[PDB]
């Protein structure tokens, strides 16, 4: 029961079955059979288990973390008020990285689902995956093993000099 | 160093100043490892003598340790006044001087520039 518009699923659109021709019915037999043999015997077994587990409930939750001023507001040094800080960075750090696996993850389903229309009903997708990972691309890819913010505002700051030469030749 | 702070009044092992700090706890773990060096002091004392050791140490690994931690508390007590008066010393001599020491306001990163060469 995940969150639905994170993760669409298209219609499902699935074609009418027309006979068309009177044979034997070599599958049906067992899609049936099947769903006699395999479907009832498991499913009042998970059924039984749901009210064993409904009879006494649990509550967890997911935790929350409250923002702070970040890098700005610290000091040269004093870490005192940094480590919250770059700590945090770094929570959001890995945030982000999840949200690259969950658009990484659409397009995959994307092609599956397509199928032989490899190029049409995913350039929607993989156009704001371009997006997306040129975002990431260009803030946290190159920094190396130790890294904590100092570097991600460094880099911010070589782009942000960088491109304010490359707006002054605009003109 | 030091030497004309306390040859005001000359092997004072420590002043009557000194009792306002406060004393090393019993199971301050210095001390007890010193109890411990008279236990390994005896030890290698039963070695010495040929005896197998554990024995004759109902009385004697008792005198060392007890001991050690006699002088060894001592010690300790002397050392926590000596830190003592030297951080005061810095402290006053901070307090009196303002220009030597200058006190300056730690910009924050707001205003930082650096170089910092990514790996590629
Ligand atoms: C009665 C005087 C006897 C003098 C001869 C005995 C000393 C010479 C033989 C042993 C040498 C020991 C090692 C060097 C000296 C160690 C000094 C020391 O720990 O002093 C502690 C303290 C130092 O006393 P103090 O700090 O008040 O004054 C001496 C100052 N110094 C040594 C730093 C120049 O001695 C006592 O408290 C003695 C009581
Ligand atoms: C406590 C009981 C200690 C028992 C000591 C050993 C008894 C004994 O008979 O030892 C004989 C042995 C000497 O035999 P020998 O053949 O001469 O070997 C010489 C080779 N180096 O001599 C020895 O083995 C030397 C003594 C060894 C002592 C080992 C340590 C004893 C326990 C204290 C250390 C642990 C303290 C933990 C503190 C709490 C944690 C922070």
């Amino acid at each position: 029961s995940w969150d639905k518009d994170v993760y669409p699923e298209p219609p499902r659109r699935t074609p009418a079955p027309s006979p068309q021709t009177s044979l034997p019915n070599p599958i049906t037999y067992l899609t049936k059979a099947f769903d006699l043999l395999v479907d009832r015997p498991v499913t009042l077994v998970r059924e039984f288990i749901e009210r064993q587990h409904a009879k006494n409930k649990y509550y967890y939750y997911h935790r929350e973390f409250r923002r702070v001023p970040d890098i700005t507001e610290c000091h040269e040094k004093d870490v005192l008020c940094m480590f919250e800080a770059e700590m945090q960075w770094k929570r959001d750090y890995k945030v982000d990285q999840e949200i690259v696996n969950i658009i990484q993850e659409r397009l995959k389903a994307c092609q599956q689902r397509e199928g032989e229309s490899h190029r049409q009903n995913c350039a929607k997708e993989l156009q704001q995956f371009t997006q997306v990972v040129k975002a990431y691309q260009d803030r946290y890819h190159d920094l190396g093993a130790h890294y904590s913010a100092r570097k991600c505002l460094a880099k911010q700051k070589q782009r942000m000099l960088a491109e304010r030469k490359a707006t002054k030749e605009a003109a | 160093m030091m030497t004309g702070r306390q040859a005001r009044a000359p092997l004072q092992f420590l002043p009557d100043e000194a009792r306002s700090l406060p004393p090393p706890k019993l199971t301050d773990p210095r001390l007890a490892y010193i109890g411990f060096l008279g236990y390994c002091s005896g030890l290698i004392d039963n070695a010495i003598r040929r005896r197998p050791v554990l024995s004759a140490g109902l009385h004697r690994q008792f005198l060392y340790i007890t001991s050690f931690v006699f002088v060894g508390y001592y010690l300790l007590k002397r050392q926590d006044y000596m830190y003592a008066v030297r951080d005061h010393d810095m402290f006053s001599y901070i307090k009196s001087h303002p220009e030597d020491f200058p006190e300056k306001d730690k910009k924050t990163y707001r205003e930082v520039f650096e170089e910092f060469h990514p790996v590629r």
